[PDB]
């Protein structure tokens, strides 16, 4: 049927409990030693049954000094140009680490370049340091909140700044936007950036020194950080904001009104526009091209030129509605994630499907490392850090 | 018989157990450290490694202590070779 | 009671081992009690009576798909038979919807009140369920009756419920998606139901960041099974 | 009643008052409570430190300067508990706890309601209770006079739940803030360290036998970091300079390792044990009893992360410390109490450590047990968040023990012979961490490296080091270099080694040569270059390795020199030497000296160095030299100037056992072009193999170099990937292959755009012809019609082509049914590489046919990256079951659903296919389709399931990308 | 009408998924007529296969339950519990002397001493539904039902042994089913190995001759086989 519960949810990713570290290995093995020392005072029968219809220890090398996985890369059939080597390919992810936030998470981000994970839910931020050789970790270096000022505030994104000094994160009750400072002895909070009845869910950084977020009522919102004013107001429709991207002098935005929209910020006024068949859940930018990657909310990925505007261009249909998307460090390759159970890998030119890893549930969000070495992605409760072999 | 550091919260604690120790001269130390901390922390920050120099010892001596993973260590101990170096000649 | 509770637990045992006949008499009898179903026995009676109920539909759709065959070749004794086959399963198919329906007329559509309300909306779509199943294999005037009760109820909960959850209730949400299978596949009404469907998702994706954590689950599977009828329509 | 107060606190601290000094550290520890940064005014500080320093002595000193002036003022309170002394089981509230540790100065009223503004808790030592630690949601008490357990309410202190704004200061040590550093808000750091680096290694000194080469000996004693950094306390300085006296005393009684800190650890215990019983005799019958529970005491201390033990944890053990003093002749055990609690403690961790190790190795001699009365209510299934933070010192003990001249000492001691079992265990996992699938991790195999070192013994290391056959090191420090030296002599079985040294030796400056207590400098040597020539000796003085990689190396003219002649060695027998991705520019002459001294050396790669005229010059005359036996040399990415070329073709005309010859990713000019030409059609130049892709070879050079190798027969490999080929010179070299005595085997045109004429020509050579295998054909602009022409080449019987790569060429489904009908037809083609294809389901479908009827002799197939669905599923399940000759399989980079992977995995099951490595990466499916995958892999043991489908290589298809 | 009737009302049956009428429509069938075909053979061997299976899983299931649960001794649950695996239990044992005893009366009396792969299938068949009965019983009991199914096993191997090709897919599944009473009912750990090995032995020797008409079978067997050799030989 395609009627109610027609085949879903019928399979289940039983995941691994993943042991496979020498340390862990030797550590249980003089530990069972005390509890032997202490204690003292399979298939059945497989007959004439088709079993085809669904009804040496190998240790994962450790993530050393929480940076790299120190093995050797894959062979390629032949070899390349110094130009063509410049630009690389994934080709599989091997997950080392599990996170155990104790709630839904909402945001995950990284910043290799000091080995931190931060993990955002609706009560609070949890920060992790990856240099802790543990195949799961269930406590964190800091646990930021911000329940306790006012009586019932929720939490809804976190932003972390391209130099990682600053974190950003912004919620539906709170007074404001608040920041927190990273590079200081102490981990505490600095500013507030005013936001008295609005709801943030979108935030960006200016590498100009300001901040700017989309609220849900359609208004866009640009804050001066050194001294917390506000510089200039925008105002769209209701749900057009979900999504932002800052680029040299424009903003790109897109929500749920299907509409993809550029304001300009010298003038403030709309200079482009454009219609699409769906709801526009997810945005991106190429780090170097000129490409504007779209998730729309009924599987399509779309290109779109920044600077001809010429036209868009599907390139892959997923099965599932996008929810995330990022760009790779080089730019040759993205991520997608939605409510698929997968994380799926698409190559630039073409947008060729490259490989699928299966997850437990729907996937909210993700992130990568600065250098192209990491990916953390939080499915239900727990972050998953995967390693991408080259 | 004491020593007392600001260990920023950054810095992992896993990261105080393999410090790397060499000497250099005071005279040089002296000047290469200076009197205030502003530099010093941004150099901390830019290197993810801590730096602690003392002049306790035969009386013309620097013990230099340099914590964090190997690349940090290499890395502050290039930039101090290299400006002691600048300073000599 | 205690026959309520070793009623329960049997139910619950023969879901184990996969009887769903004696599952499905065992809620039957509890139901028969006169008492108020918590949410536990409540979703035990669904499962019993819609896995009932389902192999009985694919052996009916089977049959019947093999006999129109068999007519375009032509053996009479071989359309005797077959037809005679697929009367003892319409038989039986319809002896099973008749008793549910029945079952859920009697004790448990009425025992609820006014300030319950998932009670209410939840056996008002079990009644267009338990009607279109027997509208699928109805003809004649007969089909137009159960097709008419089938649009009573399900429009009884539609209003019932438009007004009182979160658009992002799972409820909701499965009553919604039942409606526009009924209107594609009963009442043959494509535009109203990629109407239908695409409301009902659009105010799901509304909310979507609002969603509790416990329903998270259950309301992402119903709009996963949305957008996908919807894209096959579409294309 | 403030002065009372004062009072009574500096007269109940009377355990010291000579520290009572202000030191540049307490003004640090003073002025930094100030708000730091702009203005922030932290709360919380939190000291750190090693197990030894002086913590609570620090703490000790700020209470009582706080009632004294000249400390922190503006301050009402310092309330001071120690956690040592509770239980952390007591329902006492606080208020009635500062009563009760208050002995007459009651004031309740008075005190509560006077300075609830500003105090400043002192906790000392909370750095234990991290098991007891519940941390599940405990309660926040909000107020004071709360009755709950008191680690409950120190959790709520803790939170800043009870009594805000109030000041804190607690100490701990470096394994407490694994779930401490999560529970404060906003703290400040303060790291307290111990001793010094020049005071520990003048009293490291100072303590010196003297009398034979003791230099070594004190080298590895301040530079393993384990024992060093450890010595920061006094106690722990103090304890070693003690066992160095007492092996000095003992010249020759005493034969127990002086190093190691399980040697000179072990001395003290064994030697100061009694005075009773002069010569060697058991200790007693109860003694022993004794000795166990101390040592199962402790192990179950470190295991449970406890460090305190209570009279509750003696007499379940059978243990009095009266008893402890008796055996010993010192105080293991110190009372810490001053009530009817006792709360005894190990003095230092090392020794809970060291005592943890010993009771594992001798646990099995007799039935201890039955002399204890263990309940602990069915001994709580034991759980435990420990890790590996805190076992390390334990780890390194239980490896030590396992040296001789200590079982023997046991063995004396208990008259029973002792084999520990955890011998073998621990020679279980050294093998385990040998053998790995896709190589060796560099972290581990230094890991157990140290841990082997630890125990100086040969037999046991023997053992532990026999099935490694490949070695990966990082070294970084001076102790890595003396681990890996040790335990690299009795790697037998050792073939290839691969070493990287990133930053050590660099650098040329002898200044920071430790001129602390430098001793005399005629007598001695560097340090680092000394141990750097023990290591290559070592290596050099091996007999089955053959492999040597430099890494990431950046080694200096010294290190280069060292090397170079520590290699020249008449025993060693390294056969390749790679250099490729490490600077050794500085040693060049010292590797060219070492070329014609090594007649076992047949091997050179030299990529990525640049070379100059005077190294190609040297390095000529080190190949022409008669003594030299290279035969292979990689040259790619040098900067090869005009003037080297000359010199290689003199080289090449000369008289050399060069064979296989590298010119890769080096612009080569056509002036050049012309004297390698001369050079290659010469009947005196005997070469092989010649690589040169990445050139700069218009059709002009190309038609020059066929043009010279139209008379050369001696060329049976060339390579011309990546360069710019027309059809000219396609016909060239088909010209140059038509004609008989030419002798060439594997042709390579990787990236060279090919015209449809050119396969023209290709096809009809390939006609009729012998002596060519091999043809890779990749990444050219190869149509259907060309393919046509190409399997119809193929199809004729007097064609002995082996192998066809056509990886990324522009194919689709209009040619697989004349593919199938080719590998139908054929019978010397057995491999076959269709990597990026857009061949379909029904491309796909269309060649099962051909495959399955398992009329040739195909055994290698590639089939990945083809855009194949689960609709292709069926018949390829149905080809790969009944085709006994396939061998090998690619499939990666496709869409499979789990439908379709249950029907693979189902062929695959099937005992007529012989399949012998599969592509695929098992981790992009289900768990259904991963647990079919594991059974096919456990019914077939020899089955190889790897996503690197190119890593296996069974003939030398690589030959050109070494 | 009579048997070719009831023979395409049995496929019918098995199309549509309802084996309890392929096993009422054959059990007429055999009573009916003394001769009986391959196919209908293979059928009647199918959905008496099919029923047991189903009934066999929900007693396995059930047992373990029981199992797990008598820990705790609770001397009211431990009393349903009780009931419904002797209810399983009653239903299943009423299934296989059903079939027994249409072996009995009908399918061994009629064979001829020239039909040979009737026999063993139908000795195959005695043996297999004796061990069903076998592996739920207790005591003398148990012993009878033993002690009757190595009987017809063996009965049925020699002439298996000394007439059929070793490829041969009946012969291939009685030493499968063979093996596997050897090494589950009594006791083989050595006996049960050396059995498969020699039948797989002797499969791949001559694998030509299997073809391809019983190719798929075959080699299934086979793998099964291998995968049962491998498991036991860990074990």
């Amino acid at each position: 049927f395609l009627s109610e519960s027609d085949e879903l949810q019928d399979p289940q990713p039983v995941w691994d409990a993943e042991p496979q570290f020498c340390q862990g290995f030797l550590i249980q093995g003089l530990w069972e030693l005390f509890m032997d020392s202490r204690q003292k005072n399979p298939r059945h029968r497989n007959s004439l049954s088709d079993s085809a219809d669904p009804f040496a220890d190998k240790f994962l090398k450790p993530l050393s000094w929480g940076s790299e996985v120190l093995e050797s890369s894959c062979n390629q059939p032949s070899t390349a140009l110094w130009q063509l080597e410049r630009f690389t390919v994934p080709q599989a992810l091997q997950k080392v680490r599990v996170l155990k936030h104790q709630e839904l998470l909402l945001v995950v981000a990284v910043s290799s370049f000091t080995r931190h994970v931060f993990t955002c839910s609706q009560s609070g931020i949890k920060v992790w340091n990856l240099v802790n050789q543990v195949a799961e970790d269930r406590d964190p270096e800091s646990h930021l909140k911000c329940s306790v000022q006012d009586n019932k505030v929720y939490l809804r994104t976190c932003l972390l700044s391209s130099n990682s000094r600053t974190l950003f994160a912004g919620g539906y009750n709170l007074p404001g936007v608040i920041v927190w400072d990273l590079a200081a002895p102490s981990l505490y909070e600095k500013c507030q950036l005013p936001c008295e009845g609005l709801s943030c869910q979108a935030l960006a950084n200016t590498k100009e020194n300001m901040a700017l977020a989309g609220f849900t009522d359609g208004t866009v919102r640009i804050w001066d950080l050194r001294t917390q004013e506000i510089v200039r107001n925008l105002k769209g429709p209701t749900n057009s904001a979900r999504n932002l991207v800052v680029k040299d002098d424009n903003i790109w935005t897109g929500g749920l009104d299907a509409c993809l929209r550029c304001w300009d910020l010298r003038m403030a006024k709309v200079s482009l526009e454009h219609l699409f068949q769906s709801q526009i859940m997810s945005l991106a930018h190429s780090p170097t091209e000129d490409w504007l990657l779209l998730g729309l909310a009924n599987g399509q990925h779309c290109l779109f030129n920044s600077r001809k505007r010429d036209q868009v261009l599907t390139v892959d249909t997923k099965d599932n509605t996008i929810l995330g998307l990022k760009f790779s460090p080089n730019g040759k390759w993205w991520a997608s994630v939605g409510m698929g159970n997968f994380i799926t890998v698409h190559s630039m030119p073409t947008g060729a499907k490259l490989f699928q890893v299966p997850e437990v549930g729907p996937v909210r969000c993700f992130d990568m490392t600065e250098n192209g070495r990491l990916i953390i992605t939080g499915s239900r409760d727990c972050a998953s850090v995967y390693h991408i072999k080259y | 018989s004491l020593r007392l550091r600001t260990r920023p919260w950054w810095f992992p604690i896993q990261e105080v157990s393999n410090p790397l120790v060499l000497y250099m001269e005071a005279w040089v130390a002296e000047r290469v450290i200076g009197t205030d901390q502003a530099e010093i922390s941004e150099i901390e920050w830019m290197c993810q490694a801590l730096l602690t120099v003392d002049s306790v010892n035969s009386g013309n001596l620097a013990e230099i202590t340099i914590f964090g993973q190997p690349s940090a260590q290499t890395r502050m101990k290039n930039i101090l070779l290299n400006m002691a170096a600048w300073h000599k000649e | 009671m205690v026959d309520r509770e070793q009623l329960v637990q049997k139910a619950r045992l023969a879901e184990q081992a996969e009887r769903y006949d004696d599952m499905a008499a065992a809620m039957k009898n509890v139901t028969e009690l006169n008492e108020p179903l918590s949410n536990e026995e409540r979703n035990l009676l669904s499962v019993a009576y819609k896995n009932v109920v389902g192999a009985r539909r694919s052996s009916w759709r089977v049959i019947s798909s093999i006999e129109q065959k068999t007519s375009a070749d032509g053996n009479e004794k071989k359309i005797e038979m077959v037809r005679a086959y697929r009367e003892k399963i319409e038989k039986e198919l319809e002896a099973v919807c008749q008793d549910v329906l029945s079952l859920l007329d009697n004790y448990l559509i009425k025992n609820c009140s006014e300030t319950q309300y998932e009670s209410k909306v939840f056996y008002l779509k079990m009644k267009g369920d338990y009607y279109r199943y027997l509208a699928e294999v109805a003809t004649g005037e007969k089909r137009a009756t159960v097709v008419e009760s089938s649009e009573k109820a399900y429009s009884e909960a539609h209003e019932i419920s438009k007004e009182h959850m979160q658009p992002t209730h799972p409820i909701r949400l499965g009553l919604a998606l039942n409606y526009s299978v009924f209107y594609y596949e009963i009442q043959n009404a494509p535009e109203q139901a990629c109407h239908l469907a695409k409301t009902a998702f659009d105010d799901a994706i509304a909310e979507l960041d609002t969603l509790n954590e416990d329903s998270y689950k259950d309301s992402t599977l119903i709009m996963q099974l949305l957008r996908d009828n919807l894209t096959l329509w579409t294309s | 009643d403030l002065q009372d107060y004062k009072a009574h606190v500096i007269a109940k601290f009377d355990t010291s008052v000579d520290l009572h000094y202000d030191s540049p550290e307490m003004k640090l520890l003073s002025d930094a409570f100030k708000p730091y940064q702009k203005t922030f005014q932290p709360h919380t500080i939190i000291l750190h430190g090693r197990p030894g320093v002086g913590k609570s002595a620090l703490a000790r000193s700020i209470v009582l300067g706080w009632a004294q002036g000249k400390l922190f003022q503006k301050m009402s309170f310092v309330i001071f508990f120690s956690v040592r002394e509770i239980k952390w089981t007591e329902k006492s509230s606080l208020a009635q706890l500062i009563a009760k540790e208050c002995p007459d100065s009651w004031d309740l009223v008075t005190k509560i309601m006077s300075q609830p503004e500003r105090l400043l808790f002192v906790i000392d030592g909370l750095d234990d209770m991290d098991s007891v630690l519940q941390h599940d949601d405990m309660t926040l008490s909000r107020d004071w006079k709360d009755e709950q357990p008191i680690y409950i309410l120190m959790y709520s202190l803790l939170r800043k739940a009870l009594l805000p704004q109030s000041f804190l200061i607690i100490t701990t040590r470096n394994t407490g803030l694994e779930k401490l550093k999560s529970m404060v808000v906003s703290p400040l750091y303060i790291l307290v360290e111990g001793l010094s680096a020049s005071r520990r290694s003048q009293l490291v000194l100072e303590n010196i036998s003297n009398e034979s080469d003791r230099i070594q000996v004190f080298h590895s004693l301040i530079e393993n970091h384990q024992l060093f950094d450890q010595c920061q306390a006094p106690s722990v300085c103090s304890l070693v300079c003690e066992a160095l006296q007492l092996q000095k005393k003992l010249g020759k009684r005493c034969t127990l390792p002086c190093q190691t800190l399980t040697g000179l650890y072990a001395t003290l215990v064994f030697h100061q044990l009694t005075l009773k019983r002069p010569s060697q005799s058991a200790l007693s019958q109860e003694e022993q009893i004794t000795l166990v529970g101390l040592c199962m005491m402790a192990a179950e201390g470190v295991w449970t992360m406890r460090s305190v033990f209570y009279d509750d944890d003696l007499k379940n053990y059978s243990l009095k410390e009266s008893e402890i003093l008796a055996l010993f002749h010192m105080n293991i055990l110190l009372q810490v109490g001053h009530n009817s609690e006792q709360c005894y403690v190990f003095s230092h961790l090392s020794l809970q450590d060291f005592f943890a190790a010993l009771y594992y190795v001798l646990e099995g001699l007799e039935e201890w047990n039955q002399h204890f009365c263990f309940i602990e209510n069915q001994r709580s299934m034991e759980v435990k968040r420990t890790d590996d933070t805190r076992l390390l010192g334990m780890k390194r003990f239980l490896f030590g023990l396992m040296n001789k001249d200590i079982l023997k000492t046991l063995e004396v001691l208990f008259e029973y012979p002792v084999i520990p079992t955890v011998e073998q265990k621990l020679q279980h996992w050294v093998s385990l961490i040998a053998q790995q699938v896709n190589g060796t991790s560099p972290m581990d195999t230094l890991d157990a490296f140290y841990c082997l070192f630890e125990s100086q013994d040969e037999e046991f290391v023997g053992g532990a080091l026999k099935r490694f056959q490949e070695v990966w090191l990082l070294i970084n420090q001076k102790m890595d270099l003396k681990v890996s030296s040790y335990c690299l002599k009795h790697c037998q079985n050792l073939k290839a080694i691969r070493v990287d040294i990133r930053d050590l030796l660099s650098v040329d400056n002898t200044l920071e040569l430790c001129p602390v207590v430098t001793v005399q400098e005629t007598q001695c040597k560097p340090l680092l270059m000394e141990w750097w020539g023990n290591f290559c000796s070592v290596l050099g003085s091996l007999r089955n390795l053959k492999e040597l990689d430099l890494g990431d190396s950046i080694l200096s003219q010294r290190a280069m020199k060292i090397l170079c002649l520590e290699l020249r060695n008449q025993s060693c027998r390294i056969q390749k030497l790679t250099f490729k991705s490490a600077e050794v520019v500085s040693g060049l002459k010292h590797l060219w000296k070492l070329l014609f001294s090594n007649q076992n050396l047949k091997y050179l790669n030299l990529g990525n160095t640049p070379m100059k005229d005077d190294d190609m010059k040297l390095a000529c005359e080190a190949l022409k030299h008669p003594k030299c036996s290279v035969e292979t040399l990689r040259l790619d990415s040098c900067e090869l100037t005009i003037i080297g070329y000359e010199m290689i073709s003199t080289l090449l005309i000369s008289t050399t056992r060069l064979k296989c010859l590298s010119l890769a990713k080096n612009r080569v000019g056509v002036k050049s072009m012309i004297s390698l030409g001369n050079a290659l059609s010469s009947s005196m130049c005997l070469l092989q193999k010649l690589i040169l892709d990445n050139c700069g070879l218009t059709p002009a050079s190309c038609h020059l170099l066929v043009s010279a190798l139209f008379s050369n027969q001696n060329l049976t490999h060339l390579c011309l990937s990546n360069n710019s080929l027309g059809t000219e010179g396609v016909q060239q070299l088909c010209q140059f292959l038509r004609n008989p005595e030419c002798a060439l085997q594997r042709l390579i045109l990787n990236h060279c755009n090919i015209v449809d004429d050119a396969y023209g020509f290709l096809a009809m050579r390939l006609a009729n012809n012998t002596k060519l295998t091999h043809l890779s054909l990749t990444m050219n602009p190869v149509g259907d019609g060309a393919m046509k022409l190409l399997c119809e080449a193929l199809k004729e019987p007097t064609c002995y082509l082996q192998e066809l790569e056509l990886v990324d060429c522009q194919l689709t489904q209009n040619c697989c049914e004349d593919l199938a009908c080719m590998i139908t037809t054929t019978k010397h083609l057995k491999s076959l590489d269709l990597g990026n294809n857009a061949l379909g389901d029904k491309g796909v479908i269309t060649l099962c046919e051909g495959l399955k009827q398992s009329s040739s002799s195909l055994r290698r197939l590639g089939l990945g990256a083809c855009k194949l669905t689960s609709n292709c599923c069926e018949a390829l399940s149905l080809a790969i079951s009944c085709n006994p000759h396939l061998n090998s399989l690619n499939l990666v980079k496709n869409d499979f659903s789990t439908s379709g992977m249950l029907k693979l995995c189902s062929a695959f099951q099937c005992p007529v296919s012989n399949l012998g490595i599969i592509g695929l990466w098992k981790q992009e499916y289900y768990a259904r389709v991963r647990r079919q995958l594991e059974e096919v892999e456990f019914v077939k043991p020899h089955v190889v399931i790897d996503g690197d489908w190119y890593a296996s290589d069974e003939d030398d298809r690589n030959w050109w990308k070494n």
